[PDB]
């Protein structure tokens, strides 16, 4: 009979398990055996105290680097105002040690945990390189709770280094079956941010993470869009409960919050999900979270059902991860077929955008063709326009099966006359729909402003598999 | 460039 942690704040840790339904099944994943024993988790952030009493029992030098000051110790810049607590707070939400008598628990207190210190510093594109591409054949999770500025008006994302460290890692890190990179999906809510127009989460190799307030509800900080995949809790109101984790100078905090919890609550429910099959692909994970994710009890007006029977929300993804689910789910599973790439350049001509564009294609995605899809995965519309203002341009893209991404939504602080230079607006709202059929571009303009411009490339890129579907949902 |  598994014997739940007697840690003194375990009973705090409301997000773990409860009689109430609202957590994310952890509990019931300790409860099937997984724990996290031999995974490897990685917080890329402004360090790790390693000597940190609920850490220093899970503490792995090989999951570990300094890559601010280019030595191999993560250990934070100690200073008056605590301002490197940041990557510590984030890994005891991963593995906390448990049993110990001291303050809570990690989702996977069993796995192997490490940091790298790369935020304390100028953050350039060689920084996150480094980072994400450390020990690619040891570190089996990364965890990233930092991105773009959430000011609301930049568009931003991994430079060449990084880009090019997203796909060595899934390529060939972890023996080839590719790296997991948990994502936050951002902090600009009061700013109506769009994590759309952040490259890290808009990434389809990141695992993008939203959060839900203990009540069910969408957070001030939250960001909607098109390319998030799921939620943990997270904070909310001064009436609702917040996350419990390790703080800087080996003491406990119960007052973690924002984006920042979620991911490592995510990587943590990955952590379990390898443990109980480590052959998994960093697609397969996808495809777990997707199936397994639940909606249930998360308020939000946006919730749609779409082509294959799955509600999916721009606030939520496809809902609450469910470790419980996620575990049973990954031990027999069947390794996805090979990655397809079909590229439909829709265009034959520039068009005005005006007051409103609707661009519509019929395509066949690559049919008779050995990257035909009938089983899509992520699909980006990759936009090329200009534009006077920005922030007044709404997107949205509707799949054959009539699922509706919002791939930009109005941002009013984004003035810019910059417009979007080959952006891949990303969605996984249509993930395992049969793209084949008639898509739907549509641009307006939400202001009453006399606006201008013109849209000059549109690549639709659709991903996935022929094989292996469902019955839907 | 970049923020926690
Ligand atoms: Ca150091
Ligand atoms: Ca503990
Ligand atoms: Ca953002
Ligand atoms: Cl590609
Ligand atoms: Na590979
Ligand atoms: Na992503
Ligand atoms: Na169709």
């Amino acid at each position: 009979v598994y014997q739940e942690p007697t840690d003194p704040k375990f009973p705090q840790q409301w997000y773990l398990s409860g009689v109430t339904q609202r957590d994310l099944n952890v509990k019931a994943a300790w409860a099937q055996g997984y724990t996290g024993h031999g995974i490897v988790v990685s917080i890329l952030d402004d360090g790790i105290e390693k000597n940190h009493p609920d850490l220093a029992g899970n503490y792995d030098p090989g999951a570990s680097f300094d890559v601010n000051d280019q030595d191999p110790d993560p250990q934070p810049r100690y200073t008056q105002m605590n301002d490197n607590r940041h990557g510590t707070r984030c890994a005891g939400e991963v593995a906390a040690v448990a049993n110990n008598g001291v303050c809570g628990v990690g989702v996977a207190y069993n796995a192997r945990i490490g940091g790298v210190r790369m935020l304390d510093g100028e953050v350039t594109d060689a920084v996150e390189a480094r980072s994400l591409g450390l020990n690619p054949n040891h570190i089996h999770i990364y965890s990233a709770s930092w991105g773009p500025e959430d000011d609301g008006k930049t568009v931003d994302g991994p430079a060449r280094l990084a880009e090019e460290a997203f796909f060595r890692g899934v390529s060939q890190g972890r023996g080839g079956l590719g790296s997991i990179f948990v994502w936050a999906s951002g902090n600009g809510g009061r700013e109506h941010d769009s994590c759309n127009c952040d490259g890290y989460t808009n990434s389809i190799y990141t695992l993008s993470i939203s959060s839900a307030t203990q009540f069910g509800n969408v957070p001030w900080y939250s960001e909607a869009c098109s390319s998030t995949l799921a939620t943990t809790y997270s904070s909310g109101n001064q009436n609702e409960k917040q996350i419990v984790t390790t703080d800087l100078r080996q003491k406990c905090t119960e007052s973690h919050t924002g984006t920042s919890a979620s991911a490592p609550l995510a990587a943590g429910i990955i952590a379990l999900t390898l443990e109980a099959n480590k052959n998994l692909t960093w697609r397969d994970m996808q495809h777990l979270v997707v199936q397994t994710s639940k909606p249930a009890h998360l308020n939000a007006n946006d919730w749609a059902t779409n082509g294959v029977g799955r509600k999916v929300s721009h606030s939520y993804g496809y809902g609450l991860l469910d470790a419980g689910a996620m575990v049973a789910l990954a031990q027999n599973w069947t390794t996805v077929a090979p990655q397809r790439k079909c590229i439909i350049d829709i265009l034959t001509e520039p068009k005005d955008i005006g007051k409103r564009l609707e661009v519509r294609k019929t395509v066949t995605a690559c049919l008779g063709e050995p990257n035909h899809i009938t089983r899509l995965e992520h699909a980006q519309a990759r936009l090329t326009l200009s534009y006077n203002r920005r922030g007044d341009l709404a997107i949205h893209l509707v799949s054959p099966m009539g699922t509706r991404s919002t791939l930009l939504a109005a941002r009013p602080h984004d003035y810019s006359a910059d417009g979007f230079n080959d952006w891949a607006f990303m969605t996984t709202h249509s993930w395992d729909e049969d793209p084949s059929g008639e898509w739907v571009l549509e641009i307006e303009n939400t202001s009453e402003a006399n606006n201008y411009g013109t849209l000059t490339k549109f690549t639709l890129v659709l991903y996935g598999t022929a094989s292996g579907s469902l019955v839907p949902r | 460039r970049r923020k926690k």
